[PDB]
This record gives C-alpha cells, structure tokens and sequence, in this order.
C-alpha cells in the first residue's frame, strides 16, 4: 500500500502511445458496398466525327 | 374520463407498454443495513488564529466517516457589504492525510471555484448562509460559519471512509488559516483594529455499523473509487489595454481527469474573478460619485456580467494536437455548465469537462493525463480598453474587450479533478496510483 | 360505402368500476401490542 | 481531437473502462403498464367556512389514487403585504382515515414547516403561488388557491393507494378549516367586516389501470411502506433579556423515525418562526417612523435572519444519554438541511435527521422510538436582550442573543416523521403498528 503503488513514471507518458497507433479504426465507418467505375467511352460518348458512309 | 385514454391503444403503444416490465404504482423498497450517524467534535491540535496552521486527528468513535464541517466564529470588522464568503477565505486550505500519505488537498479558492461551478439554487444559497453574512449585518456582528469539506468522502456515503478498515492508519486533516479575511480583520490592505481572532471546531459525522456490516468492513479488502483535486498556481499573462495577451501553460496533471477548471483573479480580493467597474455591484460604491474601481463591492464581488471577465477564448492541446476547436470564454463559462452541471457559473470562472456528467460520482468519461506528455491550456485574453469609471463604456461595449481594471486579475488558478483508487486492506490504506 | 372503418372512436366492452362495498366492513385491528411500561412491565407483586 | 483521448489508454483507465459493463449512449427504456390519470371532483360533507370541520369520502372512480389538491377561493381583506400563505393557514389540518382507522394527520403549521424544510427553489416559489398572493394583488382581489396534500400517497406513484384493493373499506379525509386567516377575514386580532367565506372543493387524482394490473391489485394482498407524521404542541420555555431559558421535552414518539423537526412560533401570527424587528421586512413599517415590532410585515413573515431565531443550542438524548454532541440552533437550521435535504431552511425552523436522505421515500436509516424508553429534546434558548426597534442593536449583535420581541415566540411545535406499514388484504386494511 505504501511502496507497491504504481506511479506515473517516465516511459508511460511516451508519445508512441498515440503516434504509433493509427486513428483509422476509430473514425472510419463500415462500408461493405462496392465502388463504381466506368469507361471513358461511356461518359464522353462515341465521338461522332468518324467516317461518313 | 381516464378510461377514454386507456382504450386509445394500438400498435404504436407496443414499444412503450407491451409485455410490460414495470409499473409506477408499486414500489419495492430495498431492506438496508443497520446503522446510525453521530456528529462528534474533533480536537484541534496546534493554535487557532489568523495565519496559523492547525491540525486534527479523526478519533475512532464510529466505523465510517463522511461529512466534515468546520465551524468558525468570526466578527464583522466593518458594515454589511464589506465581506465575501469570509469563512471560505479563512480556511486557506485543508490537506487529507491517510497513513501518512497525502491523499488530497483543497484551497479556499477551490472552495470558491467549486461552489461557482457545482452548487446551485438553494443549495448554493443555504451554502452562502453558512459562510457569510447575508442579512445586512453590521459591524461587530458575530456568526458561526459552517464550512463543509468537499473531499470524496465528504460528498457521498458511498465513499465513506472506513476508519474501521484502517485500524493501523491515522486520518488527519491539516488546516491553514488565512492571515487575513476581508471585512473581518482586514479591509483591502488595511488592518482592522479590534478584530477578534477566530474560534474553530471540526466536526465529523461518524457512521456506526451493526455487527455483520462492521465485520465485513473491518476484515475485507476494499477498493474505493474516489476523486482527487490537482492544483497549480500560475502567473497570468496579464491582460493589457493595448492588445490581446496570450498564454500557453503545460499542465502538470495526471490521472483520469473528469474535468479541468480555472479562473483568473485578483489575489488581493478573495473571490474576485472579474474586473472592477462603475456599474451597479461591480465596485465599491458603483453607480455613484463615490464609486471606486480600485476596490470591489465585497458583498457583491462575484457577478454574472461577462463584460468584466478576461478570457476571450481557449483550447486544450494534447501532445501537439488540438483536443477541440478554440471556443470563446463564454462557452467555458455558460455552455459547459449548462451541458454538464445544470447550474449558473459567475463570470471569470471557466470549466471544461471530459465527462458527460462531471458533477456526479459515477465516471462518465475521463482524460488520462498520465498518458499525455504535453497537456497544454491555451488562453487568449480580451483587450482591456474600457474605461471602467464610465458605466456607458462598460455596458454598451463589444465582445472582445473588457475593463482597464481587468489588468488587476494577475493570478491564474488551474484545477483538475480526477479519479484514483484508495485501496484498503488488513487495517491499512493508500493510493493505487501516484 | 367508400370509407372503411378507420378504427378511430373505439370503446371497451364490459368496463366495471372499482368494487365498492356498502356493508362498510369493520376496521382491521393492529398487530403490534400497546407499548406500556418499558422497564416495570407486568406489575411488581410487593411482599408482606 | 477526442480521438487522442480514446487512444492514450493506460493502467489507470482499467478501473474505469476495463471489462466495461455499461454504456451511456443507448438507453433502453423499460416498458410500463397501460394506465391513464384523471382529476376527479369529490363531494364535501358538512359546510365549508371559517372554523368549520368538513370531510369527504374518496369516490371509487379509478383504481389507484395519488395526488390530492384542495381548492379554495379566498379574497383579500386588505392590501398586498397583509396575507401570508393564507390557503395553507386556512387548511388547519387534514386527517386521513381508512376503514375508520387513522392513518395520518397534517397541520397548517406542518405544511409550513414541511415547505420550509423540503421544498426549494422554484418548487417552493410555485408552491407559494398556489397558496398566497404574490403579484401585489389588492384588497377585494379574488383568487383560487391549490393546496396539494402531503400524505404518503400524495408524494409518489409508488405508494398509490389501491382503492381497488379496499373493496370493503371507505377512505376519508377530514379537513379542519381555520377560524381565522390573516389578511382574509382577520388582520392581526381584528375581524374584517364583510369578509367572505371560502369556497372549497377537493380534487383527487385517480389512476385508471388496464385489465392485467387492475386484476392483480384487486385480488392480491399488499403491503405499502408509508410515512406518518407524529405531532405534539408544547409550551416554550420562553427566553428573556434576563436569562437563557432551557427546556427538556420528553419526546413522545414511536416507530422508526426518519427525522424530527421543530419550530418556535408566535401563536397568533401564522408562519412567524422569528422575532420581529425594525429592519427591512422584519416588522410592519420596518425602516420608518411608523415601524412597530409588535406586528410583522405579514407578506414577509418568513426570514433567513437567524439573529431573530431563539434556539441557542440543542441536543437529543436517548434513554437519558446524549445521542450527539450539543450543537447550535443554527446547525439544526442550516447544516442539517444542507446535508439531508439540499435546500434552504428559514430562521426559526430546525431539522434533525436520523437518516442519510429523509427527503426521499427509500429508508436510509431510522431511529426507532418504540425501543427508546426515554428520548428527550433538550433546548437552550438565546437571551432576549436586543432592542428590536434599533437596527444597530439588531443587525450588529452577538451569536447568543436575540430580540426582546423574541419572547413572543411562545409556541413550540415538535414533529416526527416515521415509517409504518399499511396492509391491504382481501378488500380491507389498516396499519401494522399502533406505536
């Protein structure tokens, strides 16, 4: 009780307790939905300046 | 009548009353243990007087202790309006020692800050009636004041200190009495000839337990989750009439902290957290020809008029990263207390909680400073451009400015309240963490 | 008929009030005996 | 931001959040029974008027009852400042009876004492608004006053009286109306010619239960833990300029008691627990040439100015032995309430708790007077030497003295609030203990 008590000594206040772990699992939201992507020939068009007949 | 409502029932009610779990019309009271509570006077060691240090040892009369009230008897050294919570000013500090270990410590300013933030309504009013003269008393009036202590065991029976489980350890209270008390033995810097020395008595309310409960406390180990106060004084980045002072203070704090609290003050006048001004109540004689913006209306030292406060804005930074966006001084004065306490905080007193409900006993979120290298409180001050002797200048002015007399608030008091564990075993106690 | 019964304006079948006896039954006597003398209970019986 | 606090987790966080048991961010509310509440007017037997005794039987319209409010219509017999909680003064007392057995009884003074100790802040103000005129109303003004009752079932749904389970017993309230009410039909001792008699009505708030709960209440036996008020009026060992009077009052109380409460008062001035004085609000005309310290400023009868209180100190003994060290009257006025209630108590009103939190319903320590052969309240009074007509003497004096006009506080009212058990069985009931 008087000597076996844990004190907030050096080594426990190191910055690596925060900087070594990334904040990605605490802020990111679960998606589980696939992302889209489409060809450039789908949004722009077919470029009607081709041949004639 | 009422039947017309009972019949008004359908699917939308199922979530509220289907497969009912409770009623409101039948209470089961819980059988409790057998106990009794007695108020017993402690002996004060040392010599009671202004500026003296005294102490008391808590006698083993009962098994557990809770409330502690320190009585003081003071006589007015001047007329009504010359004092401000003088019994609070008198009890300069109190230190709690268990087994020779320093467990906690309060300061007169904490009692004032604590009150400003956490007491309220008629609790606060009744509280002032016990530490001041509030019925327009005149010089020579004598009153006994009752100053409750606010250590963890002095607030709830849930944390009653089990003296019974501490057979080997003394529990002591060390008190420092102020060298001066306003309106009692001094008036500003002047001494009051003829003022009486205080009479003091410390009362401890002890719980007597029956056999089964007493035995369990005496023999079983315990871990009491308690709160402690941390406090350091700092020099204020003294406000100026020419610019906005700023300050960044690394806080030497530790442990899971439920909240930080702070104030700026004029160390000359107990409880003065705001600037003096010639507006009603803001200075001695305010509102008339005799008004002086160099001395407060002591009986009205505290105020809700934020114009006289000096904090423009603040933030807390942890290890280089902002903990929250910078907010205005009025956030910390009005919103924090609205959200976290439900009381009304005087201008010049600020609070920032890390807890959902910091006013309670149950932990509800803490900031552990034992894992933070650089906990810094960033303070931006208002510009003291207002001529305090002209009420129009004060009452009609802007958000970012204050009184020229605000530069007198040169002391900064920063407090923190945290949780720790008071372990008790085999007749002895002490803290789990330092 | 175009509108079906919306179910609004309901009622409760066979709603009786709280039973009220007219006989007005006798009051219940207590379970704890009268606290008489606390230290000289049940006489003294002085001798000759 | 907040994220840096969440991430920097250490050993000291274990005792707060390790192996967590609860959250705060998702409350599951308990599903309750289906019920409805209604305020139903009762019929009063006997004539209502000043000094009359009237009564009502509570109608069996709903299943359970809680709140009861007595309505009065009073008029002002004088201007603002002449009345003081007149609806409370008017209702001299109320007695609660079940099956012909007394369960409890409150007194106008108790209502004042109760209010003085247990209500607070805006609850207290709102209460005052329901029993007095507080917006400077003038002579001839008429107002309806609501006096909620303070019987055990009038404080919480948890004790709703199961009228439904009392199929064979009547439940009655007996109300005594005061012979006089200050500023309504009398001004001090003088009758007010033309004063109107009060209009009175009693309203009972009933709970209508759905089928399953009604069935259980009607059929099952019940034991409701209730509070009761014990009260005896006493003569005060009135203090004098020449002496510190003292008194030892054997306390004729019984049952597990949560607390004692008492006050000293002027027998003719309702609510006056302190001496009169020529200081603002402390007497009729205070502050001017016309000031008198024989009559109060009735609208300002209550005060926190202890100088005008009369108890120097007190202790309670049990079986002739001290229960606690003798403490100043101001202890019982300011600290006990601070600790046990959390409100502010007016000067002249005192509290001593045997309980941690007597203000609630849950037992938190009691003193059983049915097991204490000789409990005594020992009082020491202040010396009545202050010339009440002189603020210099009244506002600037010592701890042990009071006003010469404090000798008018000759009545002492000692109350005790205790627990008992109300048993309801097979349609009938009464209390478990008489004493």
């Amino acid at each position: 009780l008087l000597r076996g008590f844990e004190s907030s000594l050096r080594g426990s206040r190191v910055r690596t307790q925060i900087d070594d772990k990334s904040f990605i699992p605490y802020t990111w939201q679960m998606i589980d939905v696939p992302l889209a992507a489409a060809k450039t020939s789908f949004i722009a068009g077919l470029d009607t300046r081709q041949q004639l007949a | 009548g009422g039947l017309s409502q009972l019949v008004a029932y359908g699917a939308q009610d199922v979530y509220l009353t289907g497969n009912p779990q409770i009623t409101f019309f039948k209470t089961v009271y819980r059988r409790y243990t057998n106990f009794a509570i007695e108020s017993i006077q402690q002996t004060i060691n040392g010599s009671v007087g202004f500026g003296n240090k005294v102490s008391t040892q808590i006698s083993r009369n009962g098994d557990l202790i809770t409330d502690i009230v320190v009585e003081f008897v003071l006589t007015k050294g001047g007329n009504g309006g010359t004092t401000y919570y003088p019994a609070e000013e008198l009890l300069q500090d109190v230190e709690l020692e268990i087994g020779g270990q320093r467990i906690d410590k309060h300061y007169n300013d904490w009692f004032r800050t604590y009150d400003a933030l956490f007491r309220m309504n008629d609790d606060r009013y009744n509280y002032r009636r016990m530490t001041d003269w509030v019925n327009n008393e005149l010089v020579g009036a004598q009153k006994r004041f009752y100053v409750p202590l606010i250590f963890f065991f002095n607030q709830t029976p849930g944390l009653a200190l089990p003296l019974i489980a501490l057979q080997y350890h003394e529990v002591k209270l060390y008190f420092t009495l102020a060298s001066q008390v306003q309106g009692v033995n001094y008036n500003g810097s002047s001494a009051i000839a003829g003022a009486a020395q205080p009479t003091m008595s410390v009362w401890v309310d002890y719980i007597f337990l029956d056999t089964q409960e007493r035995t369990r406390f005496a023999q079983l180990p315990h871990e009491y989750l308690i709160e402690q106060l941390q406090f350091t004084g700092s020099e204020t980045a003294t406000p100026s009439a020419t610019t906005q002072a700023s300050q960044n203070i690394r806080l030497n704090f530790n442990h899971p902290t439920k909240y930080l609290a702070w104030n700026f003050n004029n160390p000359t006048n107990y409880g003065q957290y705001t600037a003096l001004a010639n507006i009603p109540g803001a200075c001695s004689g305010a509102g008339t020809a005799a008004a002086t913006v160099t001395t407060p209306d002591y009986g009205n030292t505290g105020t809700y008029n934020e114009q006289l406060a000096v904090l423009d804005s603040a933030k807390i930074q942890l290890n280089g990263q902002d903990r929250f966006a910078t907010r205005k001084g009025s956030y910390f004065n009005k919103v924090q207390p609205y959200q976290s306490i439900g009381g009304v905080t005087p201008a010049g007193v600020y609070l920032y909680s890390f807890a959902l409900k910091p006013a309670g006993r149950q932990p509800s979120g803490t900031c552990n400073f034992s894992r933070i290298d650089n906990a810094t409180l960033s303070l931006t001050y208002k510009t003291c451009s207002i001529d305090a002797t002209s009420p129009a200048a004060v009452l009609g002015n802007t958000e970012t400015v204050t009184a020229n007399t605000a530069t007198l608030l040169t002391a900064l008091n920063i407090y923190a309240k945290n949780y720790n564990v008071l372990r008790i075993m085999s007749g002895m106690g002490g803290l789990a963490y330092a | 008929q175009p509108r079906g019964y919306a179910g609004l304006r309901p009622y409760e079948k066979n709603y009786e009030g709280i039973a009220e006896a007219d006989v007005s039954a006798l009051q219940a006597r207590y379970l704890d005996q009268t606290r008489g003398r606390p230290r000289t209970g049940d006489g003294d019986t002085e001798p000759i």
